[PDB]
């Protein structure tokens, strides 16, 4: 009915990172995840979604992350490895179902990053 | 890209109360009049909204 | 024979719909279902 | 703060099928007394005639 | 016999032919002038008539 997303805590750069987008729902497994970048006020992106069988990134974490899924909870996960100062960003994560066309978007994480 | 598809069905559909309500800015209808809507009674109605 | 069973994946991904046939109840519960691999009914002997 | 022209347009589309099933979606007409054996402009679910 | 079969078969094909759309929306007069206003049945009145 509903997604929350929650966690981007502070670390440092190259830390790892677990952040989790538990969804209101009984078939999330069929409602695949897309997460989506957005830079503090400059144009939004696209981070990565794993449809089911196969994943796809972007070229900013091009193979960086190991995206995982939690099929047995219904839940979706990323993992962020080789994170970057660059990198701060807010990500988002959505699903549509396959019938009856429709949204449950998220609120967003921060992606704070420390440089030195 | 996932437009909302409704299924309209069993129930009187009042279509004055949307013609006669200016605020659209788009009420284009193809296949039938927006005002003869009132006396016809449709087997199925799909609502796509989005 | 007591009904049929109806889908396109059968495994609780996607929807299917279902019939049984019964004295009281034919109820038709479109679902998600995670189906068996033998969905059977037993009746004593 | 973009024009008019590109803001965000909210589209519903009333998709429906005339004739092809029996009908559930009746407009707000209301119903009269029957009448037999004298020609009258009927009118059943959308079927009018003489 | 062939009289009466060539007369009955092009009452029969006259006949038939009334329920030909010819590009209109329907093949019914009644419904397409119940369904559409006059401006725009026009043409679907055309092709009828043509
Ligand atoms: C029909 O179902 C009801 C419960 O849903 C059950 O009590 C009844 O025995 C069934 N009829 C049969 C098995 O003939």
């Amino acid at each position: 009915v509903q997604l929350q997303e929650s966690g981007g805590g502070l670390v440092q750069a190259g830390g790892s990172l677990r952040l989790s987008c538990v969804a209101s729902g009984r078939t999330f497994s069929s409602l695949n995840i897309v997460w989506f970048r957005q830079a503090p006020g400059k144009e939004r992106k696209f981070v990565a979604a794993i449809n089911d069988r196969n994943t796809a990134y972007a070229e900013s974490v091009k193979g960086r992350f190991t995206i995982s899924r939690d099929n047995a909870k219904n839940t979706v996960h990323l993992q962020m490895n080789s994170l970057k100062p660059e990198d701060t960003a807010v990500y988002y994560c959505h699903s549509a179902d396959v019938n009856g066309g429709m949204d449950y978007w998220g609120k967003g994480t921060q992606v704070t990053v420390s440089s030195h | 890209y996932a437009w909302n598809r409704k299924r309209i069905s069993n129930c009187v559909a009042d279509y004055s109360v949307l013609y006669n309500s200016a605020s659209f800015s788009t009420f284009k209808c193809y296949g039938v009049s927006p005002t003869k809507l009132n006396d016809l009674c449709f087997t199925n109605v799909y609502a796509d909204s989005f | 024979i007591r009904g049929w069973i109806f889908g396109t994946t059968l495994d609780s991904k996607t929807q299917s719909l279902l019939i049984v046939n019964n004295a009281t109840n034919v109820v038709i519960k479109v679902c998600e279902f995670q189906f068996c691999n033998d969905p059977f009914l037993g009746v004593y002997y | 703060t973009n024009g008019v022209g590109y803001q965000p347009y909210r589209v519903v589309v009333l998709s429906f099928e005339l004739l092809h099933a029996p009908a559930t979606v009746c407009g707000p007409k209301k119903s009269t007394n029957l009448v037999k054996n004298k020609c009258v402009n009927f009118n059943f679910n959308g079927l009018t005639g003489t | 016999q062939d009289v009466v079969n060539q007369n009955a078969q092009a009452l029969n094909t006259l006949v038939k032919q009334l329920s030909s759309n010819f590009g209109a929306i329907s093949s019914v007069l009644n419904d397409i002038l119940s369904r559409l206003d006059p401006p725009e049945a026009e043409v679907q009145i055309d092709r009828l008539i043509t």
